């Protein structure tokens, strides 16, 4: 996990559409095309914070697993 | 192959009586027709003026038959703000005075290495910032060798990019020769520079440009193995920046240079027309029935009066209601309809206050309310009469009295009564009469009688063209043509837009290319005189 | 702890709704909330694979540091040898499954091979890897 | 909550304004405790109301009548023909056009790969209301196959089977199945044959469907303002 | 539809030798390109 | 199902001889290659 | 106990599987728990799956999808013509040939020493099955005298007494007999007579035997996997 | 025209040239009844080696050749055949064509 | 007489001369049963270099010359042709003036 943020992500979808196709041209709030996008950033942008937050408790939970330091 | 299909029909859940208005506006282009649905689409459109108020009163005009599909035009002859800097020019989308203070101005930025475009309007309260400007690809070497250098020339006949070299030492590796070749876009030339040993030519993290490989500037001899350098086409590349997102467009005529946050200049309104021929004539063919001018002059009145009798001779009948002045006496008014004499041409006598979504409680001359009225009639079903309907007006100038109305109305000109206590409104429309004061014949009198008329000549019209014109003559045409017809008119019966018909007598003839037709229809008609007589009885 | 998969599409349906109100179909068949639902069985499998990541790790994390392997159940694998009477006549093709078995009552186990192999004609015996069926030292 | 506001008519009065809401004129006194007026509650212009601008009201001015309104139990009579067109447009959804370029997937029904997004010619995604988004959903249904569609195994049809034999019992079990289709759509009130014929190789239908009224659709979407979802999940 | 109507009685044929001669008549199919419609106006009472 | 119909009445039969001279006539069979589906649509004010 | 097993399919996912069968993709997970698989479950593949062949499945590969699975309650519909044959052959038994030379005992019916076993032309005994079967058994019948079958009182026929006059009361006697032989097997659902007559000495009649339906035997047979026997003791 | 790999119940994933599929479209044609089609019939092949687009089979199909489409997540299998088409091109014969 | 851009599906933008309109009107004919006519037919294209009015489209058909007009009465416009007419002058003999 390398921790990103939606802004980055909602900006990479939105240029990658750009460069896919010169028709679709208005990225504007309120837009259909940029509240999916936003939503689908939105979306991993949690999964990433809870994979974070469940590496961490990964981590406590083998060291109290390995050594049976109850 | 074989193959399912699918095919689906819309006809059966199913003319629309469009509305028009030409004025003065503050945002549009000039002599340009718009279609509008919504009010948002009109305040993108008309920043302000009074034409945006008359569309607001339009689709606010009766609580129960607001029009729709209305049809505006700008009547003001303006121009964009324009500023020259360097080598570039400068261009607003906007029309008229507004555009003069959009502020543009370019920078640069040491960090990057880059210009910097931001562009501020704080009417809109817009501020946008365009870093990056150029700067599409860093070039980047990973030998050992005693030098690395690249170098892009133009080539004059056509500012193009010559070449594209890369060099160890004195010596070139490749040399991508940009203006011929399939090597159109930057994408192409990165992806084979990469594949290099000891080269490459990373696109700029500030997003994946994309440029036309013609367009690189002009960068020779920079140390590669010391730095990462940038080819930046600073031109080529404001297209991507200003791709989707500003107000303003730019063109270069030569070199850019940055310079101060400087508004805009040239923006004109313009003074209105004098008289109105060159921008009624927009609306020949596009389909218009009501139109109602912005304007209180009888010029005006006579040209949109003499364009709807034109369009009515060409087959496309309209009708136009007019007004204006504030407070006009009522020898103005017969004066005007002696004028006029005009069966297409209606005449407004009464001006007031109307209380807008916003707020303001707007004081507008007569033919504002004309407005208002063309909109009620556009919104009416075809053949129903505006007589007795509310208006919904906050208050009028004047309050005519029982022989005022009816000396009003004697002379052929509309006029509003004030009621009280009525459930709707405290104002009702007394009568439905045009300027032609030949109250004998019905159908120039009345408006509703000839619009009903009007209609159902036109939709015969252009049915009989649609279906039968251009199609074969064989032994089940006739009485295919005379059950359509009959349909039409069960049709047109059921709608209440007629009273009745007799089918007997629909006749059809059928010898060569002719088709002659005949029928007859009892026409419709909205009460206007209604008498209860009481008997009184008594048992011993 | 995860979201799941009815919880994803909710939220992405709402927080669509809320950046606009141009789509408000979202029925069964609709194009976006097909491709809403995608993304979300695609997020939820991403979180299935973030769980088995973490019930290996604390298990298995820490220890494996002090050079110490956890044994894992292995199929029995190994190659063998097949000679032919005379060099090929042609390209001969031996398709993966084709199973290979033990003339004993000591053995029953079947092997097969995994992969697709091919003699060419100037070959005279080949060399195949063969895997046994069954995990365990049965192999 | 949601309550009435009524502009001030020219030369109205308090008590024939409560006559026309509460139905009787006794409920003057509440309005103007409500509304917190001074004794000359509508003045005639605003100059008399400059003179007290917080306890006094002008014509044009708009009062407030705290009356629990609700938009549903509304008579559709007094409903704007826009405003009923807006209302069935939000009852029947809208949704990304999909269903563009008739003739490719018409040429192609039973085949994957057949439709399509589109643009709207705005640089925006493509949108089908109403109408064209019912005509949307019933040729995407139709031409899905049933259980393809992942997370939805009852969506589709089963028309890509009956491709059998020139008799009168297959154009019945294709008559049956597009029913089926039809009516398993909520929208649907109900579908029916209207005429049928085989060309030999060419089987040729045609079908009626009738879909939920304009009055269901304003009563639907008016309730739902009690909950402002404004949504279809059907 | 390819021809509008023909009588079937003219269908007359001799047959003489080697020859064989045919009389017929056929009126041609036809496309409209001309619509002439009157409408008449009529008062109507209504009563009861 | 193996073909589509037959009128009865064609079928003749002439009996000379050896010989026995016959005829009939047949519809046969075929399985569709194109279905085609219109939908109509309708509403109540 | 049994299951069913699935064989991975050309780009095929665990979800669809779930909801081909378990009608819900909920169930995937369970799919993968009880087959135990890592993540790649269904790879391109057995390029991937020589990575772990233990734990991943290629194309190909046979699943086990733990639904009991039971023979019958299946339609009939989705088995094949051959494997109709075969079960219909299963319940109407197979049986040593002894009716073999039908002219021999044909010409002396009422008589002992008739019949006797015959080879099958491969140095295996004969066989007859399905409908010879029937035949066989329906011939064995009707030849028998009731009451001579050691172990079986009834099996048999009265035919060797009704050799009586040439009258239609005796005609009548022998149709009931054999209408009563015929009915004694459970395997023949009814007969009826459908013609009869008499040319002095010799009596000729013929009879319409309706056996047990395909779909009637399919059941049977499939209902007969549970207890497994596959033999009949009727 | 189309060649792939068929799961023999021995478990060889046996990768086969294009006769075997016409032996086995010849034995679902024999398997049907007199006068039924092989069109949209499914194959219950596992894999294929191309995967023609919907030009290349309405192309394969104009010039009389028989070909299999891939198609996702229908009930029975992945893949169907696409036409009954014979080698004579004359497609306004039915006999001949069909 | 007319010429006009098709907007082809490739995407070029075909700003082409009269006889390609000349080619789409033999097209739509081929595609027309016997007896029918091309008028009051659409024409499926894009734009026209000039607009007749009705002065000039009543001088074309007089002098035996197709044209096109462009509707724009209709809620939808569209292109449609006026009249078959061929150059035959002679208007008295229908068979070979249409």
């Amino acid at each position: 996990m390398k921790t990103r943020k939606l802004t980055n992500i909602l900006s990479k979808l939105i240029d990658k559409t750009m460069a896919g196709t010169s028709k679709i041209t208005d990225f504007t709030p309120g837009s259909a095309s940029r509240s999916l996008l936003e939503a689908v950033s939105l979306e991993i942008e949690q999964f990433y914070i809870l994979t974070k937050e469940n590496i961490d408790w990964g981590i406590q939970e083998g060291i109290i697993e390995a050594f049976d330091f109850q | 192959r074989p193959h399912a299909s699918i095919e689906v029909d819309t006809s059966g859940i199913g003319s629309e009586k469009v509305f028009c208005l030409i004025g003065q506006a503050e945002g549009g282009e000039p002599n340009t027709v718009y279609e509008l649905r919504n009010y948002s689409q009109a305040k993108r459109l008309f920043r302000s003026g009074e034409l945006l108020d008359a569309i607001e009163l339009a689709w606010g005009s009766n609580p129960n038959y607001t029009a729709g599909r209305i049809l505006a035009m700008r009547i003001e002859d303006a121009k964009p703000a324009s500023a020259e800097i360097g080598g570039l020019k400068i261009t607003s989308k906007i029309y008229g005075n507004v555009a003069n203070n959009i502020q543009v101005g370019l920078e640069k930025n040491t960090l990057s290495d880059s210009l910097r475009l931001r562009v501020i309007f704080q009417d809109d309260r817009f501020n946008e910032v365009y870093d990056n400007i150029g700067n599409i690809f860093t070039i980047k070497y990973k030998g050992e060798e005693a030098n690395a250098t690249f170098s892009v020339e133009h080539d004059e006949e056509t500012q193009k990019a010559s070449r594209l070299v890369l060099k160890v030492g004195d010596q070139e590796v490749k040399s991508y020769d940009l203006t011929g070749g399939a090597y159109d876009y930057t994408n192409a030339i990165i992806t084979d520079i990469n594949q290099l040993p000891d080269f490459e030519a990373k696109l700029s993290p500030f997003g994946d440009k994309n440029l036309e490989s013609s367009k690189l500037d002009k960068i020779e001899n920079a140390n590669i193995k010391d730095k990462a350098v940038y080819v930046k086409a600073v031109f080529g590349d404001l297209e991507k920046q200003t791709a989707y997102n500003g107000i303003v467009s730019f063109e270069q005529l030569k070199t850019i240079e940055p310079f101060e946050l400087t508004k805009l200049k040239g923006g004109t309104n313009g003074e209105p027309p004098a008289t109105w021929a060159d921008k009624l004539d927009k609306f020949a063919h596009e389909g218009g029935y009501y139109i109602v001018p912005l304007s209180s002059k009888q010029s005006v009145h006579a040209e949109v009066a003499s364009f709807v009798k034109e369009r009515s001779d060409a087959g496309e009948p309209m009708r136009a209601i007019v007004g204006g002045g504030f407070n006009e006496s009522k020898e103005q008014l017969f004066g005007r309809q002696a004028s006029l004499s005009n069966p297409r041409v209606s005449l407004v006598a009464n001006s007031g206050t109307f209380v807008m979504d916003d707020g303001r409680k707007n004081h507008v001359p007569a033919y504002m309310v004309a407005v208002a009225l063309g909109g009620l009639a556009s919104g009416l079903e075809i053949g129903e009469s505006i007589t007795f309907k509310p208006l919904r007006v906050s208050s009028l100038d004047q309050i005519y009295e029982s022989i005022d109305l009816d000396e009003l109305n004697e002379n052929g000109i509309i006029s509003i009564e004030f009621v009280r206590n009525r459930t709707n409104t405290f104002f009702r429309i007394v009568d439905d009469v045009t300027t032609f004061n030949d109250k004998s014949d019905p159908v120039k009198a009345e408006m509703a009688v000839g619009e009903a008329n009007d209609f159902l000549v036109s939709e015969l019209k252009v049915q009989l063209e649609d279906q039968f014109i251009g199609t074969r003559t064989i032994n089940t045409s006739a009485s295919i043509i005379k059950d359509f017809i009959q349909s039409y008119l069960g049709r047109k019966k059921r709608d209440n837009e007629i009273q009745d018909f007799p089918a007997e007598d629909v006749q059809v003839i059928v010898e060569g290319n002719e088709a002659r037709i005949s029928m007859t229809v009892y026409p419709i008609r909205s009460f206007k005189k209604i008498s209860v007589s009481l008997v009184y009885k008594q048992q011993t | 702890k995860t979201r799941k998969l009815t919880n994803i599409l909710s939220k992405l349906i709402d927080k669509t709704m809320a950046g606009t109100s141009k789509i408000t179909d979202f029925t069964p068949g609709s194009a976006s909330r097909s491709l809403l639902e995608a993304v979300s069985l695609e997020i939820e499998q991403f979180y299935i694979l973030t769980k088995e990541n973490i019930d290996w790790g604390i298990q298995e994390g820490i220890i494996e540091a002090f050079d110490f392997q956890k044994r894992q159940s292995k199929r029995a694998y190994g190659d063998v040898t097949i000679q032919f009477y005379q060099p090929l006549d042609m390209r001969m093709y031996i398709p993966a499954g084709t199973t290979f078995t033990s003339t004993r009552q000591e053995y029953p186990q079947q092997f097969e091979t995994l992969v697709d192999y091919y003699a060419e004609p100037d070959s005279t015996e080949i060399v195949v890897e063969v895997y046994c069926k069954e995990t365990g030292v049965a192999g | 909550m949601r309550f009435k506001k009524h502009v001030v008519q020219h030369e109205e009065t308090m008590q024939a304004i409560a006559q026309r809401y509460y139905g009787d004129v006794s409920y003057w006194i509440d309005l103007v405790e409500h509304n917190n007026l001074k004794y000359p509650y509508l003045v005639e212009t605003d100059e008399e109301k400059m003179k007290d601008p917080e306890r006094l009201a002008s014509t044009g001015d708009t009062l407030i009548i705290p009356i629990e309104s609700d938009l549903t139990d509304v008579s559709a009579k007094e409903i704007n023909s826009r405003d009923k067109d807006v209302l069935v447009e939000l009852a029947l959804g809208r949704d990304l056009n999909i269903t563009a370029d008739e003739k490719y997937f018409n040429e192609h029904g039973t085949s994957d790969n057949i439709l399509a997004f589109s643009t709207n010619g705005n640089g925006d995604l493509d949108t089908v209301k109403g109408i064209d988004n019912m005509k949307q959903q019933l040729q995407a249904r139709l031409l899905t196959p049933r259980g393809s569609l992942m997370l939805h195994p009852n969506y589709g049809s089963d028309l890509h089977n009956l491709f059998g034999l020139n008799i009168p019992e297959q154009a019945t079990l294709i008559e049956m199945e597009v029913l089926r289709t039809l009516t398993s759509d909520n929208r649907v009130k109900s579908a029916n044959l209207i005429d049928w014929k085989i060309q030999g190789n060419v089987y040729s239908g045609q079908f009626s469907v009738e879909i939920k009224s304009v009055e269901e659709s304003i009563n639907f979407v008016l309730g739902q303002d009690e909950e402002g979802i404004f949504a279809l999940f059907e | 539809n390819e021809i509008q109507d023909f009588p079937a009685e003219d269908v007359q044929v001799i047959v003489e030798g080697n020859e064989a001669r045919i009389s017929m008549t056929v009126y041609p199919i036809r496309s409209f390109k001309k619509i002439s419609v009157s409408l008449v106006y009529k008062q109507q009472t209504l009563q009861a």
